[PDB]
DNA sequence: ATCTACATGCATCGGATGTATATATCTGACACGTGCCTGGAGACTAGGGAGTAATCCCCTTGGCGGTTAAAACGCGGGGGACAGCGCGTACGTGCGTTTAAGCGGTGCTAGAGCTGTCTACGACCAATTGAGCGGCCTCGGCACCGGGATTCTCGATGGCGGCCGAT
DNA sequence: ATCGGCCGCCATCGAGAATCCCGGTGCCGAGGCCGCTCAATTGGTCGTAGACAGCTCTAGCACCGCTTAAACGCACGTACGCGCTGTCCCCCGCGTTTTAACCGCCAAGGGGATTACTCCCTAGTCTCCAGGCACGTGTCAGATATATACATCCGATGCATGTA
């Protein structure tokens, strides 16, 4: 029962710490997921999801790759 | 019998007519087909214990060739000797990779 | 060119799965039907060298065994 | 018309290790198969032998050497026992 | 309805072909292909029953040992489906092919 | 301060040695050896001066083909480096074990 | 009492057999593998040349003896003979 | 030391009936002459084989031809079969 | 006068004759057999040695090395099916490098 | 917003599958007995291959001092080994319909095979001489070296298009 | 935002290390020559392998007709193929130090190599005959069958989770 902020809030401070024009990978964001914030097993799954849904609704955008696989980039 | 007194149950006679008749050599030693006729004897044993274990293992009083195949391959020695020959109705022995296998 | 393709799907399918693969591709099928076809004219091919050397219009076993041996795959059972 | 074969023979062998034990029609051809495959391969290589070492009679000497060659080590030990122990016996009486 | 997932029933026909000695190429078609291929090289040619046997043991043999170390090379490549790919890279490695 | 990328001092040097015949086994260290392992079958064993050549040979052709098929089995993993899995592999497939 | 001279083949050495076969990058355990697979390899040979030599009475190895025994083993070699 | 036999003159001769200008150097030629040695060994132990099958106690010429179409590949075994058969044609003349 | 000038081969058909009676292949050799056989040889004999040849001369070399022997079989598709199973000493590899391996 | 109520992942249980196990019985191939015959054992003689001792002498083993090319060691880091997303679709599975294979008929006869006859062929052999090989020696093709000529490799450097966060 | 600002990706130029191509030159070894000799050749003779005609009679080819079981066209869709990409440390480059292969010469004798001499070993021949094979005839082990026993496999339900 770990307590830690919103997985939609968790991927978006990790796209902000590191500015890279390229953008910030989702395998770089679980490293920061686990070591600034207190996370299970589960983490990874579901950083994999929250990939999912705010990608097609417009709060991420797309930037080399497809998916949870390639890079992205936070829409302003 | 010569047979009888070698102590070799594999006709060394035959042998020997076959040797002389079969181009090897202008002449044939008196003791090559006895040597010959006791190593085919412990070949033919080795090869006819394993199957006959094979024989038992599969709960058949009588041997049939799948006994055969198993026997060799399972045989570290028999496998290396035979590895150039194929066993007609043998099959394979069987091997399922573990990457396969579902976890 | 003609009875090459009676070499059905499902035959194929099964000497797969003894030789213990799960998922078998699609272009394999045609694949094997080649080798096989070399293969069997190879053999075939010494095979009838054999047959003619003996003046014969009929292959013997004999004829396969020999051939299978001299392509360094011998078969026993058949008059070996 | 008449044909010789080793049926006989190998079928004694399988009655001295296993009583209860029969044999398919088929599995005995695969033994007959067999048994000629040695006798040309070890009777080759012995030809050779004696041809090599430029000997015009191939004996019990040059069948152990062909032996050695061709059954691997532990294999290739017990036969040559087997071998030399039946010829001492074979020249006994 | 009962329907099973894929791979497991061929799993089962795995053991099943692996267990049975069986030929599993029909008998009639590939007489027929011997027939076809051996008029290459010869014409009116007549062939005992237990030639053309030989024939199919031989055969058969031979592709079953190459499927083996042809699902080798799959499984090498972190695969679990074989592809011709697999197939000519064991043929080069044994000598039959260069 | 002049320094190759990864990837080319390898290649010029396959290229090189495959054009080369010569034997690329010390010979020494090789008589060494033949001499302990064949001192197992037998003890004070004379060894002619072609027989020491010929068994030089002889490896390295093996070695050279097993390496060709050994790289065959790396590059379809799709891998540039060679590991002990195809050299199991390949012998497998070979028949040696 | 074994003397191991089969650490008498280089790493280098063996990094040069493969380039000759063609490969561009070597594992680092290939080095050892080599060695085993060396030592298996001369171990069968020189076992079936060293008896035909000792079939022959002699106390030296011929090259014909390895001739012989690496034709048995599948592998012939030109050159030496035969 | 005694006279031993060899192939040496023979292939030297075929040498400069295919490049008059070409020599070999004597490694090479111990490569073609264990060559000619191993192809004889190989046709001859076939052909015996083949005397044997068919239950013959004598090796025609008829049994060096068929020996020939199983070893060698399909474009050598046509042309070899060839030159044989021409060569024991002109022998037979003579 | 001598057989092998009858046959019209270089190799020695007399030499044929005595190493098939003295081989062990049969009990009575053909009189047409060694004849055959020389003539086998030789064609097979000036193949290697022209491609061998060709060799020679594309390096800039007359005298034939085992280097040049072993080009000319591996080659040549019929010659490598055929000596497959034969190892050329000093022959060394023909230069072949996968094309996957080389950087672009 | 908070309460209710859906999508998701990994164990527990269920019938429901094809598998396995069994008794009983149909059957044809394995097991058992006999005359027939030519192949194995026994006798005997001949002779030549081989064991053996003696001698030759080619060559293998053992040695050492120097040069220097090869190896071993080490560190840096490039790009290749590797798991995951994921998008994609080719497989497998399971139906109903479709094809013709397997079985069981005998008819016909091409063609394997045993046989008797004896002629063409190659083993056997003695005298013979040259093909062909052991030794020796020249010299030109080739391995080697220095050099420039040339391909190729890759950091350095200016140019440029996509997109942040700053002034 | 319009931006100068600024990390990403790009292409021709420029060392600069490497292979290539040139003549020059030194040297081992191919290629021509010669004498010893042993083996290819030839002429002569018989025995028998085998070429070949004719007879025996088996076995391969053939059409005939049904009986299912294997083959077939299809629909539905699920686990996996497989490029893209991210991320991590394996292994190349390679400089520096270290190690011992390689040379070259050669000292010594073990033992391969050959010769010569004595005789046991083995084919050949002849007579004798029994082990072994063709064949007629048997019944039990096992293929087949339908039933009972049961081993997997996947739908099915569920606390478990934060979800929008």
């Amino acid at each position: 029962s770990a307590s830690h902020p919103t997985y939609s809030e968790m991927i978006a401070a990790a796209i902000r710490a590191e500015k890279s024009r390229g953008g910030s990978s989702r395998q770089s964001i679980q490293k920061y997921i686990k070591s600034h914030y207190k996370v299970g097993h589960n983490a990874d799954l579901q950083i994999k999801l929250s990939i999912r849904r705010l990608l097609a609704a417009g709060v991420l955008k797309q930037t080399k790759g497809v998916g949870a696989s390639g890079s992205f980039r936070l829409a302003k | 019998s010569r047979s009888n007194r070698a102590g070799l149950q594999f006709p060394v006679g035959r042998i020997h007519r076959l040797l002389r008749k079969g181009n090897y050599a202008e002449r044939v030693g008196a003791g090559a087909p006895v040597y010959l006729a006791a190593v085919m004897e412990y070949l033919a044993a080795e090869v006819l214990e394993l199957a006959g274990n094979a024989a038992r293992d599969n709960k058949k009083t009588r041997i049939i060739p799948r006994h055969l195949q198993l026997a060799i391959r399972n045989d570290e020695e028999l496998n290396k000797l035979l590895s150039g020959v194929t066993i007609a109705q043998g099959g394979v022995l069987p091997n399922i990779q573990a990457v396969l296998l579902p976890k | 060119r003609d009875n090459i393709q009676g070499i059905t799907k499902p035959a194929i399918r099964r000497l797969a799965r003894r030789g213990g693969v799960k998922r078998i591709s699609g272009l394999i099928y045609e694949e094997t039907r080649g080798v096989l076809k070399v293969f069997l004219e190879n053999v075939i091919r010494d095979a009838v060298t054999y047959t003619e050397h003996a003046k014969r219009k009929t292959v013997t076993a004999m004829d396969v065994v020999y051939a299978l041996k001299r392509q360094g795959r011998t078969l026993y059972g058949f008059g070996g | 018309k008449r044909k010789e074969s080793y049926a006989i023979y190998i079928y004694k062998v399988l009655k001295q290790v296993h009583p209860d034990t029969g044999i398919s029609s088929k599995a005995m051809s695969i033994m007959n198969s067999f048994v000629n495959d040695i006798f040309e391969r070890i009777a080759a290589e012995a030809s050779r032998l004696a041809h090599y070492n430029k000997r015009s009679t191939i004996t019990s000497r040059e069948i152990q050497t062909a032996v050695r060659l061709l059954l691997p080590g532990e294999l290739a030990k017990h036969a040559v026992s087997e071998g030399t122990k039946a010829v001492t016996k074979y020249t006994s009486s | 309805p009962h329907r099973y997932r894929p791979g497991t029933v061929a799993l089962r026909e795995i053991r099943r072909y692996q267990k049975s000695t069986e030929l599993l190429i029909r008998k009639l078609p590939f007489q027929r292909l011997v027939r076809e291929i051996a008029q290459d090289f010869k014409t009116d040619l007549r062939f005992q029953s237990s030639a053309v046997m030989a024939l199919q043991e031989a055969s058969e043999a031979y592709l079953v040992g190459l499927f083996e170390d042809t699902n080798l090379c799959a499984i090498h490549a972190k695969r679990v489906t074989i592809m011709p790919k697999d197939i000519q890279l064991a043929r080069r490695i044994r000598g039959e092919r260069a």
